[PDB]
């Protein structure tokens, strides 16, 4: 009924959605960096053993 | 401003979805370059082994 | 069990749900891939009975029922001798004896139900008279397991 | 403080938001399901609904295995104490209920199967114990050997054993023994034959009655088998007693948890259905509202069911119109058809005290609908005592009370018709018109008939009328314009019919013409349909309102005939004959009088049908009958 409650709830919902999207993007970037690091480390270890 | 918060919240949710899709594309790019790192490291290790063989 | 119950409920970020689904198959497949006969023989030889996910299934006792017979059913006579030996020495109405007594009494019901020849080794070893004494005491969960083993022995003792 | 979520279409968000906000709701913001990222629909809601259905099936299996009846009632509202005690306002988890109920369901199923198998084995050993003792009686000398041919058997009675002896004598001749022994019920039978005919006697006993063989027992390792059968029958009673004690002790602690978990799973299923967890609910309901409810307005939020929103957190008008005039016009006009109202006031007064236990008892089919409409039966039953005691001026004969009872229903219905026209004219609030012109011809005809009816009963001396007046005044009017009076008219005297016909004739064209003019600040067929419907309902209301004197005269004549034909016969023959004949006559008189009053009260639905059909058109279905009982509750 009031006009301030829709703006306050929409601003809090938008800020919480933006923070959740930023945290999910940071977690996805960290998981992709860790998976790329292990995926490089395995083939680097195998190629280093074969070259050794 | 009752009908404006859903219109702004839809654009904010689409911006959050594109922000998640950009991080997924960056994770796919790092997963693509992860094999290129070791494939670029093996050719740098074989030349290091060849100097240790030619020195002996 | 918490990973199996948590694997059903899903939400957003389905990559974490695929990570939990990959972790649940590696967690259940890592422990379930072991031998049930070696784990049951090491657990019965160690004198420590505890409830586990693969210890309450009929498939583990079904494959270990034929392999347990080495000399007159020495595996079931050793488990019943450990369960009755825990009742003789190490007196009951305690917290420590009720776990091994309830685990051995609950584990004896599957071997007694799957194999009808365990009544001769159980009656010859003496677990039939000791199994009836556990129902009158406390530990009504272990008394319910002893009522299940006594009901399984009573079902094969008379039809 | 508490999170509330509602769903409805985007056409009544202002009316549902005003009614929901008017009961304590604050911070109401209308949104959708695609504008958020933490409460979006997915397959996890369908898997949670399937887990809630598996938890409901596990609760139904635990309730069926518990030996208690299935709970068919549900209370998810926070207004009542049972809905708050069976459903807490805090959040819940389905995994804790399913994981806390799976072990109880498996343990209850294993305890039920072990108790049934132990009861069947104890019943078999106890049924075979007396047969083994009776067969062993007739130590052991010829009951455990092999040199004597003995045949034992259990039977129901000697009558069933006579057919077995007739079949054994018809299929084997006179080569057997017919004996019967009484047991504890069972029957001890014993047969004798050769040692080499045990195969024919056993095979003939196989197609015979109840299962008895040459050795009726499960243990024969000891001599005799009665000691081992007594030991197994003595251990099976202890195992069945321990299984029954563990089943009763385990089942005694989980009685209310199945109903509370079923109500919490029903509220979680309603929250999942309100959350749009399916794929076909994203095109039907697209409006989802949220708000903050405190810890003191949650009980007040369950006082109204809402128009179309499901008030479940973690004719739906708010104030009008819902049939508010039916609570006064319904019981007052319905009570006039019937002191006969004293028994309805006593039986309706018993339902006030019996409302609590009778609301959860569900005794009978008419007592359920009578208990739901207890306020309408209390108000109509209390109002029936006045009209019932007023009838039986005074009623002495026919042609005397009908002159006042005839105009009494028209004079009483005229105020209800004028109030029903003023109530519809006051509503619909720039947007005026089509209501001020109506109710002018019926107000003039019924006003001139009610004025001559009220003036007719005051006219003594001669300036009055016996035929009727009132009925002959409106009946003679509208036929002749140049009249004077027929009959009992005041010194006016011909301008009333000319003004009534002139004001009634102008009401036809002014009705449909005022509809398009008032809208300008499809109506052609609506104007003629509304004019013909108003012209039909105007005579239909006054024509239908005359049943009150007929029903009251019929019930009052049917009660006064038996009372007047029973009191005089009961009062005569003094002594013990007056007490026995007066008690036996008054008991059968009051017994048929209560059934006649209940028959008239059941047959008094013509005021509800006419008020629901004809009264609903000029005022604004079964919405007013439910709104009258729901009005006193909220």
């Amino acid at each position: 009924l009031t006009p301030n409650q829709v703006n306050d709830e929409l601003n809090k919902m938008q800020a919480f959605i933006r923070k959740e999207a930023e945290e999910k993007a940071k977690e996805i970037q960290l998981k992709a960096d860790q998976e790329y690091e292990i995926e490089k480390t395995n083939i680097v270890r195998n190629e280093t053993n074969n070259i050794d | 401003s009752q009908k404006n918060g859903i219109a702004t919240l839809l654009q904010a949710e689409k911006e959050a979805h594109e922000i998640v899709s950009k991080a997924r594309k960056y994770r796919q790019d790092k997963l693509k370059q992860a094999k290129t790192d070791a494939a670029k490291e093996i050719d740098s290790y074989k030349i290091q082994k060849d100097k240790e063989l030619k020195e002996f | 069990p918490t990973v199996q119950s948590l694997s059903e409920r899903k939400y957003s970020d389905e990559e974490l749900r695929q990570d939990i689904s990959n972790l649940k198959e590696i967690l259940e497949n890592e422990y379930q891939e072991l031998t049930s006969f070696d784990e049951y023989v090491a657990e019965l030889d160690s004198k420590l009975l505890c409830w586990s996910p693969p210890h309450v299934d009929n498939g583990f006792w079904s494959d270990n029922i034929d392999e347990f017979k080495k000399d007159n059913y020495k595996i079931f006579r050793q488990l019943i001798e450990l369960l009755q030996a825990k009742v003789r020495n190490g007196d009951v109405n305690a917290k420590q004896e009720k776990i091994i007594i309830q685990v051995a009494l609950n584990d004896i019901t599957h071997v007694v139900e799957l194999l009808p020849e365990s009544i001769d080794v159980l009656d010859k070893t003496g677990g039939k008279a000791d199994i009836m004494e556990l129902l009158n005491h406390s530990d009504s969960r272990v008394k319910y397991e002893a009522l299940k083993a006594t009901q399984a022995i009573i079902g094969y003792t008379f039809k | 403080m508490a999170l509330v979520q509602f769903y409805i279409p985007q056409e009544i968000s202002r009316d549902s938001a005003y009614t929901l906000g008017q009961l304590g709701l604050v911070q109401f913001r209308d949104l959708n399901s695609k504008v958020r990222a933490f409460q979006r629909t997915f397959v996890n809601e369908i898997r949670r609904l399937d887990n809630v259905e598996r938890q409901y099936r596990y609760f139904y299996s635990l309730l069926k295995k518990h030996d208690i009846k299935l709970y068919e009632g549900d209370t998810d509202k926070y207004l009542d104490g049972s809905g708050e005690l069976y459903v807490p306002p805090s959040g819940s988890v389905i995994d804790d209920y399913v994981r806390n109920a799976s072990y109880l369901e498996e343990r209850l199923i294993q305890m039920e199967d072990a108790t049934d198998q132990i009861e069947v084995q104890k019943n078999d050993l106890e049924q075979y114990r007396f047969i083994l003792q009776s067969g062993d009686e007739f130590n052991i000398a010829a009951a455990i050997g092999a040199s004597v041919n003995y045949v034992t058997g259990v039977i129901a009675r000697d009558k069933v054993a006579t057919l077995e002896q007739i079949l054994w004598r018809v299929l084997r001749g006179n080569l057997f023994f017919k004996t019967v022994e009484i047991e504890q019920k069972n029957a001890f039978i014993v047969f004798s034959h050769g040692d080499l005919i045990i195969k024919r006697i056993r095979k003939i006993a196989e197609s015979l009655d109840a299962n008895l063989y040459d050795v009726d027992s499960s243990n024969e390792g000891r001599s005799q088998q009665l000691a081992k059968v007594n030991k197994n029958l003595s251990d099976l009673y202890t195992v069945l007693k321990t299984t029954s004690t563990t089943l009763e002790s385990e089942l005694y602690a989980i009685a209310k948890e199945l109903d509370s978990w079923f109500q919490d799973v029903t509220r979680e299923k309603a929250i999942f259905e309100i959350l749009n967890k399916s794929n076909y609910d994203t095109n039907r309901k697209i409006l989802i509202a949220e708000g903050w409810i405190p810890r003191d307005e949650l009980a007040t939020l369950q006082a109204r069911l809402g128009e179309m929103i499901a008030r479940l957190g973690i004719a739906q008008y708010r104030e009008i119109n819902a049939g508010l005039p039916t609570i006064v016009t319904f019981p007052f006009m319905f009570a006039i058809m019937f002191g006969h109202g004293f028994l309805m006031t006593l039986a309706a007064l018993s339902l006030v005290l019996n409302e609590k236990k009778i609301n959860k008892m569900k005794r009978g089919e008419i007592f359920d609908m009578a208990f739901t409409g207890r306020y309408i039966i209390l108000l109509m039953g209390v109002f029936s005592m006045y009209t019932g005691f007023l009838y039986n001026g005074t009623e002495n004969a026919l042609l005397f009370s009908n002159s006042y009872k005839m105009k009494l229903s028209i004079l009483m219905g005229f105020i209800h018709m004028t109030y029903s026209y003023f109530f519809s004219l006051a509503n619909h609030l720039d947007i005026i018109g089509n209501f001020i012109p109506g109710l002018l011809f019926m107000q003039g005809i019924f006003g001139y008939l009610s004025v001559c009816i009220v003036y007719k009963w005051a006219v003594d001396w001669v300036k009055d009328g016996k035929p009727a007046p009132g009925l002959l005044n409106m009946l003679i009017n509208m036929f002749l314009s140049p009249g004077t009076i027929d009959d009992e008219l005041y010194p006016h005297q011909a301008k009333v019919q000319v003004f009534l016909l002139l004001m009634a004739l102008v009401c036809i064209p002014w009705l449909l013409l005022v509809k398009p003019l008032h809208f300008k600040f499809d109506i052609m067929i609506h104007q003629v349909i509304h004019t013909i419907e108003f012209c039909l309902n105007c005579v239909s209301h006054t024509a239908s309102y005359l049943r009150l004197w007929a029903l009251s005269l019929a019930h009052a004549q049917l009660s006064s005939v038996l009372w007047t034909m029973t009191i005089q016969i009961a009062f005569g023959f003094r002594g013990f004959v007056g007490v026995f004949m007066t008690v036996a006559l008054f008991a059968m008189w009051f017994a048929l009088t209560c059934a006649v009053l209940v028959l008239m009260e059941g047959t008094s639905a013509m005021l509800h049908s006419l008020r629901l059909h004809w009264v609903e058109s000029m005022s604004k279905p079964y919405e007013p009958f439910a709104f009258e009982y729901k009005d006193m509750e909220v």
